[PDB]
């Protein structure tokens, strides 16, 4: 397999490290993908009650 | 017998508002640049916070 963790980048890009520059030293190797995880957190909510 | 002329006259003034869209904002802003390359098509995103 060319991608062995399953992400758009290969064993070669990924180890050799000729990737994206903002990527976690963790996902240059083959077996870490390379992978966001990203959420979402409400903070506070306003009410506009239109009469 | 009885004959009645009468005349009025009447004046009014009232005043609605929506209190979901009570008012409208307009900012005024100005773009700055302090690096070392151009932007084109320059295109911001900014929050207009209140208390
Ligand atoms: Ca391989």
């Amino acid at each position: 397999e060319s991608n062995t963790a399953g992400d758009p980048y290969t064993d070669y890009q990924k180890a050799s490290g000729s990737i994206d520059k903002a990527i976690k030293l963790e996902a240059r190797d083959p077996l870490v993908a390379a992978y966001p995880v990203v959420g979402v957190g409400m903070e506070n909510l306003i009410i506009s009650t239109n009469e | 017998t009885a004959v009645q002329d009468s005349n009025g006259e009447s004046w009014n003034t009232g005043l609605s508002i929506n209190k979901g869209e009570s008012a409208y904002i307009n900012a005024n802003v100005r773009y700055y640049n302090t690096g070392t390359a151009p932007m084109y098509k320059v295109t911001p995103t900014t929050n207009l916070v209140l208390d």
